[PDB]
């Protein structure tokens, strides 16, 4: 046909949070009491509507009578299984979790159009039939891995950075809420994107900035997670989380310190790296999987490039490779404008003399500093911030790491 | 094995001087044509920054009064190949009272180009154009840094080169004339560079048999470029 | 000899050609050269060999090639 | 002089400023993060589906032709068999996820088609061969022998054409010409391997002769080869090398083989965990049954550590065809190929950019023609310039790759 | 790889040595060759607080050594 | 609930009780339960010292909303550092005893177990452990292990 | 990757000790130089003295004649040397030749020198750049600059140090082709130069002028800070 | 009873002994070195006693093993 199985018939399940991201006030004002009273409304009437819901339902209901002796006609405790393969005589073979094998019979009440091989059923005990086939579900460890919540603030959060904020919004944002540029000259969009540079940089937070404003279902994978010891507990996930990427939206996946998964594939023969390596291969593998991706995103993350497996970098599987450097002296004086907007600044201060005598410190570095100065202000028993607090927070966060350099060798 | 001039390879050879060639390939382009009615001669400038005074970088240099240079490849060991060779001409007429071949001076150039471990340093890196007008007629030579000197009747080196050579080999025949080849050089510029062609990004050099003075073209230049 | 008599070769083979250019060589890289020969005779798809088929054979055991070097003349 | 905080002097930082609306913002904030929470598991909303059937076919099916289904029908298990004796079974068969067994056919089948290796069912207390059953034939092969036209042209890998041009000697000319080979006295090579820099048309030059064979092409993935049971693989790469000598004029070809690879005359070979396995079957069947094949088959791989000289010796594998770059006209043919498809200016020239690209694979030359594109997005263009590829070589090449220091450059004009 | 394996046993050694819970009534007696090499977070008193050398003999306690055996 | 273990009737398979107390292996000398070793003032000569990490505990958490009526992050990570080993451990402990609080030890060397994987989940299982304890500070012993480069 | 000889080339064509050495130059104080219609100007980002020193031996500008004047940057050891040999051959060149030495022999001799400096082992490359700023040829003013590979190069416009990016590409934006003529609004572009300093703090500006007929100026930072005022004065007037 | 043949490469290794028993007749039984290696643990040694076993059932059997320094270490 021209539309064979019309496409799993699967929808999306995007976010649920951002419920108002505008308490734009930002301070003890009476709009943002008015505001917040407004979002108290309709959230309490929405509890009190679905709670007449399941209040005035006169049902009282009786079960039909082929339905009611399926229910006895199967076991009670019913168990899960594995297809392997059909024969279409009514009886096929199947796998049990242990992977023990049987020519069971299935049943004639199944909807005998879901049985393709991989898909999970239902079993008896006693001839460990096919009750009726499961729809797609996955194991909890993966259910975890899916964002419920958007985390943080919006790209106003972050200060400064908008030659890469530029890239990345053409490579996720822009194919997805605009995808007629492409068409118009035939291109197809990047597919990886990997963000490296020294750390406290702001990796994470252009992570979180994403998944904040968008549509796609956001699927956090942090490096680590993904490793298991029971022999294929480490591929299967992969297929796994790659299949509810598929099933579900143009969807972005963001997997975090890739570096602790791929370093440049050494073959040990002892069974404690191959583990290792196997799930390695099969990331990359089914990264170009090409059966039917689906424009699915994915956003790897680390701090050192170098150390990386060759196979990963080449263009055909990542496109884009982004630096985030120690940035410049200019936007710093963003940052210092961001992190100083919610406290009472005192007039006596020039921020720029901070960023003046210095030339590599990061953006963890500018909020370590006005966190601390403020807490020196408490010391001697103030609100304001004079320049000293400035003063005194410099000199005791910086100290610790600055360690060699030639003085009077050059000038 | 290389890491060295004095070694040899299994197969031949050098691994030494190879690399060397390999120093000339980003360098600038650099065209001459030797024709009955005298040689001409085209080079690209590369100029960076606009700030950059221009005169300052040099691609023709002036030999003598009848035989003009074109470089490519590294420049500091260029201008120590310049300095000789205007002295082996000079010399050369202060005992003879004659002024020195075209093929025979760069027979005294290649004389040092060939000194590298030859010593009781490491080889140049710098290709050459020599034209002129000698007594028989105009000629056009070339040499590398391993010494070879040969003679080419329209050669092309630096970057671009072999993209230049087989362009070249397309429209050069025996019987040009001098103004034919002087635009039918830039036209093969122009294709093999990046900027779009103005006064600014090349120069030209000529060098005729009567015509001893005038290695050059200044602004001239723009109305070669119109005529295209 | 031995290994090129199941092959069609041109009757024109110099042994002592093929005794001194052969050099550090085995009778593993002797049967290799010899079928190797063949080889290139079967990409042009001439019937029969040469010694400049052994010759190239050698360059392709380990793996040599030349070209015009300019070093040389 | 260092003063920490007295209980009264908390209190004047908790009092003063904007004492009227502090908590009045505050704790309408808090609840609603309580009532985010407690609208949540009020709702719950999440239900089952578990497969059934509309009950206009069932009904009838949910009679007794359920428990004619339940109690005469049986629950027998599959297994593999190892061999047989003769005059009396004797049969060696094994679970191989239980041990393996000693056991009897049953009675209702004759002793004849109960042959070794083959998916047969076992009683669950007797351990008897109840009924023979095929191998699952054929989901397992003809799943990757798939039998279909790719969407490569032979125009797609042009620049290479030399080194296409050994495949299609060792591949084409005897599957149909091996007729020359009797009118000259030879016999056709039987081994290629193939390695040499990611990205550099390996798989190009395999789809695209597996375009121009009109016949059977498998493709192998180098991970199904790995699997998670012990004893799998192996009995897969006994199923594929057996049902692919089945037909004539097939290819077969492996990729991606570090997993299964390593070299195991030499040095190494201290593995044995199911990857060897897979190997030690392999390279069994590959020689063996292969005097005088029809079946090609060809590898290749990103790292040349993993060569076998026991495949290398001659009758496994014989010719070392590696790819190379393309000198200029070949990257100067396939920046053409890239920008044919796509809105270009009908006045660029390809020659200045294959300069700019001196060790370059067309994996990036591609991925330069997708990031000139991506240029011409960020003003408002519809056809690309020279200059959108310009900045995309300086973007990709002389970003990322082997030079920089581009400004301190004045020693070469 | 493996050298910080050393490296952590003495860690582990430290700690169960010197952490918290402090083990009343435990006894650890140690020695070695020459202990100018080892690690100065050992040597440290309230966890090895004895320092005793042995010399070779000397004279009178090798007529001790000479009584003892003979 | 999440995590939720159930007790299962081992017949039929049926849902005998809600079991409490999500899966804490291993978290034995976690949460001490015996605090008293030695006390807050047997320590001497580190007054400094002890103060600003009573600013960085016990401020946060006695009072959190002077942080939040400031405008500033709380902070949470502590790095303490002297060579010959002078006082890391009694202040620790003095801590240890002083905080009504839930307090975690963990010597870490013991994360790192036999296996792939187990010796990593632990951490995802401990910190969520201590989030089950909602105020919670959590003790490293000797980060010269784990943690180097 | 060797890079631990100087007679070495790469596989791809290069020098990397020589390249190695230009690194060294990044390190080393900023100076900026233009020329103007008859008086040429440079200027210096002098680092903060460290209040316990004398400051007449932290010398960054010098005469190398009584009409040429000289900016480096790099490392003051191999600094000392060049300025200290490049005198005797200005003054060495006057004696064999009774002129005045030009703006142009002066830099081909200390490129020369730290041309066959770089060729022989043993002979670690000078880690400097120089600047060499003269209106000596006869009434013309000129500016060259010299690089650690030993090219001698003309600018009309220049900046070393730390961050010269910033400086090179601020000065195309900057430098008009209005030839700036009354000389203290050339001495205006240079202190706004430089007012975009790694850290502009006003007070460590050390500007030195020539107006082709006297000896150097070195100016005074009650002068200096005159056209510092001036500056933000006339900045405040554009909006 | 043990005799060690040995050089530089092969081609006169196996080929020399391919010579021993082309014209030797006496029941001869090949034996190759990682035939031996197996995934089975003590096949190796299993397989190695009950062929040498084997050849001593046969009256005027020799033994050959080829490639013994793949474990030869
Ligand atoms: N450019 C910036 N603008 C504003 N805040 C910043 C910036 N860079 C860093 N920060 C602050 O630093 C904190 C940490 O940044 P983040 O962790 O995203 O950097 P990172 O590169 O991911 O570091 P790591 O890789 O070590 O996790 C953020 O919470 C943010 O508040
Ligand atoms: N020589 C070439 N000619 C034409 N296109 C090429 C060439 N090399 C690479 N390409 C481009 O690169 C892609 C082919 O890469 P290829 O399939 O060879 O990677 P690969 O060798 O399979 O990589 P790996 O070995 O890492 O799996 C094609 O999409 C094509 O656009
Ligand atoms: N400043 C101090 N005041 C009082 N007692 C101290 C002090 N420093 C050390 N001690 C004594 O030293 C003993 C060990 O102290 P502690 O366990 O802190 O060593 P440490 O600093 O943890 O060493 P390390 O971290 O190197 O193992 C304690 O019994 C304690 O009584
Ligand atoms: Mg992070
Ligand atoms: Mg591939
Ligand atoms: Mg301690």
């Amino acid at each position: 046909p021209t539309r064979v199985g019309k496409k799993k018939k699967k929808t999306k399940g995007p976010d649920a949070a951002s419920k108002l991201p505008l308490v734009t006030p930002h301070t003890q004002c009476r709009l943002k009491l008015l505001k917040l009273e407004r979002i108290k409304d309709y959230l309490l009437m929405e509890e009190e509507f679905i709670r007449n819901q399941e209040q005035m339902k006169p049902l009282e209901e009786k079960q039909e009578e082929e339905r009611s002796k399926v229910d006895d006609l199967r076991g009670t405790p019913m168990s899960v299984g594995t297809l392997e393969e059909i024969i279409d005589d009514n009886h096929a073979i199947v796998s049990t979790s242990v992977g023990s094998e049987h020519y069971v019979s299935i049943l004639s009440f199944v909807d005998k159009d879901l049985l393709e091989p991989g898909c999970s059923v239902l079993l008896n005990h006693k001839v460990h039939a096919v009750i009726g086939v499961l729809m797609d579900d996955t194991d909890p460890l993966v259910t975890v891995m899916k964002v419920e919540k958007a985390p943080q603030e919006t790209y106003a959060d972050i200060g400064g950075l908008d030659n890469q904020i530029q890239e990345i919004k053409e490579s996720v944002e822009l194919p997805l809420t605009h995808p007629e540029y492409y068409e118009e000259m035939g291109i197809k969009p990047p597919k990886g994107v990997i963000l490296y540079g020294p750390p406290g940089t702001g990796k994470t937070l252009l992570a979180k900035a994403v998944a904040n404003q968008t549509s796609a279902t956001f699927l956090r994978v942090v490096g680590s997670e993904l490793i298991q010891k029971y022999l294929g507990d480490g591929p299967k996930l992969v297929r796994e989380l790659f299949r509810v990427a598929e099933e579900h939206a143009p969807s972005i996946v963001f997997i975090d310190e890739i570096d602790a998964i791929g370093t440049k594939r050494y073959d040990s023969n002892s069974g404690g790296e191959r583990e290792i390596q196997r799930t390695m291969l099969e990331l990359l593998n089914q990264l170009d999987g090409f059966d039917s991706r689906g424009d699915v995103k994915v956003i790897m993350a680390t701090n050192r490039i170098e150390t990386l497996d060759p196979a990963l970098i080449r263009p055909g599987r990542i496109d884009r490779k982004i630096e985030f450097p120690l940035p410049d002296e200019k936007t710093k004086k963003r940052i210092f404008q961001i992190h100083t907007s919610r406290m009472t600044l005192a007039d006596d201060v020039t921020l720029d003399d901070l960023i003046m005598a210095k030339d590599d410190l990061s953006g963890a570095d500018i909020k370590a500093i006005c966190t601390e100065a403020g807490l020196m202000a408490l010391r001697e028993r103030r609100m304001k911030v004079t320049n000293e607090d400035f003063k005194k927070s410099k000199e005791n966060v910086l100290y610790k790491k600055q360690e060699g350099t030639p003085e009077g060798l050059y000038l | 094995y290389d890491r060295g001039v004095n070694t040899f390879s299994p197969e031949g050879r050098l691994f030494q001087v190879e690399y060397a060639i390999e120093a000339i390939k980003l360098g600038s382009t650099a065209i001459g044509i030797q024709t009955s009615e005298g040689v001409c001669l085209a080079v690209e400038k590369r100029i960076t920054s606009p700030l950059m005074e221009p005169s300052s970088i040099e691609k023709i240099v002036e030999i003598d009064a009848h035989i003009g240079c074109a470089m490519s490849g590294l420049i500091a060991d260029a201008k120590t190949l310049i300095d000789k060779a205007r002295v082996e001409t000079q010399n050369h007429w202060f005992t003879y009272n004659e002024t020195m071949t075209v093929e025979s001076v760069t027979q005294a150039v290649s004389n040092l180009a060939l000194q590298f471990g030859e010593e009781d340093s490491r080889p140049f890196g710098v290709a050459l154009l020599f034209g002129g007008v000698d007594e028989k007629g105009p000629q056009l030579f070339h040499m590398d840094p391993s010494g070879t000197f040969v003679q080419c009747d329209a050669r092309a080196i630096g970057s671009a080169s072999e993209g230049a050579q087989s362009s070249l080999q397309e429209v050069y025949h025996k019987s040009m004339t001098l103004k034919e080849a002087i635009k039918s050089s830039l036209i093969i510029l122009k294709q093999v560079m990046e900027e779009k062609l103005n006064a600014t990004n090349i120069e030209l050099a000529t060098v005729q048999p009567g015509q001893n003075f005038h290695m050059f073209t200044k602004e001239e230049l723009e109305e070669v470029i119109k005529d295209i | 000899q031995i290994h090129s008599r199941k092959m069609n070769v041109s009757p024109d083979v110099n042994y002592e050609e093929l005794a001194r250019c052969t050099d550090d060589f085995n009778g593993a890289q002797c049967k290799a050269v010899c079928v190797e020969a063949g080889m290139i005779a079967l990409r042009r798809g001439a019937t029969e060999l040469t010694h400049e088929d052994y010759m190239e054979g050698i360059l392709e055991v380990q793996a040599k090639k030349k070209a015009n070097l300019q070093y040389y003349a | 002089p260092i003063r920490a905080l007295d209980e009264g002097d908390i209190a004047l930082l908790k009092t003063y400023g904007q004492s009227t609306y502090s908590r009045q913002i505050k704790q309408v904030e808090d609840d609603i993060q309580q009532l985010l929470k407690k609208i949540n598991e009020l709702t719950g909303i999440k239900e089952s589906d578990t497969g059934l059937a509309p009950p206009a076919l069932w009904d009838l099916a949910a009679d007794k032709q359920t428990l004619q289904s339940e109690q005469p029908l049986q629950v027998a298990r599959c297994t593999k068999i190892i061999n047989a004796d003769s005059e009396d079974p004797k049969y060696i068969i094994n679970v191989k996820q239980f041990a393996k067994f000693v056991v009897d056919l049953s009675d209702q089948v004759a002793p004849t088609d109960i042959e070794e290796g083959m998916r047969v069912g076992v009683d669950r207390n007797k351990y008897q061969i109840h009924i023979p059953l095929p191998p699952k034939i054929d989901p397992t092969v003809t799943m990757m022998q798939v039998e279909e036209k790719p969407d490569v042209t032979y125009s797609d890998v042009g620049g290479c054409k030399e080194q296409i041009e050994k495949l299609r000697e060792v591949v084409e000319t005897p599957l149909l010409h091996p007729e020359r080979f009797v009118n000259l006295g030879i016999e056709p090579p039987k081994g290629v391997l193939l390695f040499g820099p990611p990205g550099t048309g390996k798989t190009l030059c395999a789809r695209a002769v597996a375009n121009r064979t009109d016949a059977c092409f498998i493709r192998v993935i180098g991970s199904e080869l790995v699997q998670k049971y012990v004893g799998e693989g192996a009995r897969m790469v006994r199923e594929l090398f057996e049902m692919a000598r089945t037909k004539k004029a097939c290819l077969i070809f492996f990729d991606e083989i570090d997993a299964i690879g390593g070299a195991r005359f030499d040095d190494g070979a201290g593995g044995d965990n199911e990857v060897q396995r897979t190997m030690l079957e392999l390279i069994n069947q590959l020689d063996g049954f292969d005097p005088r094949g029809n079946i090609k088959v060809l590898m290749a791989t990103n790292r040349p550590d993993t060569l076998d000289p026991a495949l290398m010796r001659p009758g496994r594998l014989d010719r070392k065809i590696e790819f190379s770059l393309p000198d200029l006209e070949g990257r100067t043919h396939i920046f053409k190929i890239h920008a044919r498809s796509m809105s270009v200016e009908r006045d660029i020239r390809f020659e200045l950019l294959a300069r700019l690209c001196p060790n370059s694979t067309g994996a990036e030359i591609r991925s330069v023609c997708t990031e000139a594109g991506m240029f011409a997005i960020r003003a408002r263009r519809k056809i690309a310039t020279e200059k959108d590829f310009l900045e995309a070589v300086n973007k990709v090449i002389k970003s990322y790759a082997k030079f920089s220091a581009t400004p301190r450059y004045m020693t070469y004009n | 790889g493996a050298d910080r394996e050393v490296q952590r046993i003495l860690l582990e050694l430290l700690n169960q040595m010197d952490g918290f819970d402090q083990n009343v009534n435990v006894k650890v007696i140690m020695a070695t060759n020459r202990a100018d090499t080892l690690d100065p977070a050992l040597l440290r008193p309230g966890r090895l607080d004895r320092k005793i050398e042995f010399p070779l003999p000397d004279r009178r306690q090798k007529r001790l050594i000479f009584s003892t055996i003979t | 609930t999440p995590n939720c273990r159930v007790a299962l009737r081992n017949d039929s398979y049926t849902l005998h009780k809600i079991l409490p107390n999500k899966v804490d292996p291993l978290v034995s000398l976690m949460m001490v339960e015996k605090v008293p070793d030695s006390t807050y003032e047997m320590i001497g000569g580190l007054d400094k010292q002890i103060k600003e990490i009573k600013e960085v505990i016990e401020l946060p958490v006695k009072h959190p909303e002077l942080f939040e009526a400031l405008g500033i992050a709380q902070p949470k990570g502590v790095l303490l550092y002297g060579p010959p080993g002078t006082g890391k451990t009694l202040l620790a402990r003095a801590v240890a005893h002083h905080t009504d609080c839930t307090f975690i030890r963990v010597s870490g060397s013991e994360l790192v177990q036999k296996f792939i994987g187990e010796g990593a989940r632990m951490v995802r299982e401990l910190f969520v452990m201590a989030r089950e304890h909602a105020p919670s500070i959590i003790f490293m012993d000797e980060i010269d292990s784990i943690g180097s480069s | 990757s060797y890079d631990r000889a100087i007679t070495v080339f790469s596989p791809d064509g290069h020098l990397f000790q020589v390249e190695y050495a230009q690194e060294a130059v990044k390190k080393g104080s900023t100076a900026v130089g233009v020329r103007g219609r008859d008086i040429v100007v440079l200027g210096v980002e002098k680092k903060s003295v460290a209040k316990l020193q004398d400051e007449r031996t932290v010398r960054k500008i010098c005469a190398l004649d009584d009409n040429v004047c000289m900016a480096f940057a790099g490392l003051t050891a191999d600094a000392r040397i060049v300025i200290n040999r490049a005198r005797v051959e200005c003054q060495s060149h006057r004696l064999t030749v009774e002129d005045p030495v030009t703006v142009e022999y002066i830099t081909r001799y200390i490129a020369s020198l730290k041309q066959r400096y770089t060729q022989s082992n043993g002979r670690r490359p000078f880690g400097i750049s120089a600047l060499i700023v003269g209106f000596d040829f006869d009434g013309t003013p000129r500016l060259y600059q010299t690089d650690p590979s030993g090219t001698y190069h003309a600018w009309k416009a220049n900046a070393i140090g730390r961050g010269a990016k910033s400086v090179r590409e601020f000065l195309e934006k900057n430098y008009t082709d209005e030839a700036i003529e009354t000389d203290d609004l050339t001495i205006k572009l240079v202190i706004k130069a430089l007012l975009e300093v790694v850290q502009s703090g006003g007070k460590n500006i050390e500007l030195a002028v020539m107006r082709r007929d006297q000896s150097l100026k070195i100016l005074n930072p009650e002068e200096i800070e005159k056209y510092v005022a001036e500056i933000e004065k006339e900045k405040e007037e554009n909006e | 009873k043990g005799v060690l043949m040995y050089g530089p490469p092969g081609t006169g290794k196996t080929l020399l002994a391919r010579a021993c028993a082309a014209q030797t007749k006496a029941t001869f039984l090949k034996l190759a070195g990682p035939q031996l290696v197996q995934m089975f643990i003590g096949d190796g040694a299993k397989l190695v006693r009950d062929a040498f076993a084997l050849a001593k059932e046969k009256a005027p059997s020799i033994i050959f093993i080829d490639e013994l320094d793949a474990i030869g270490t």
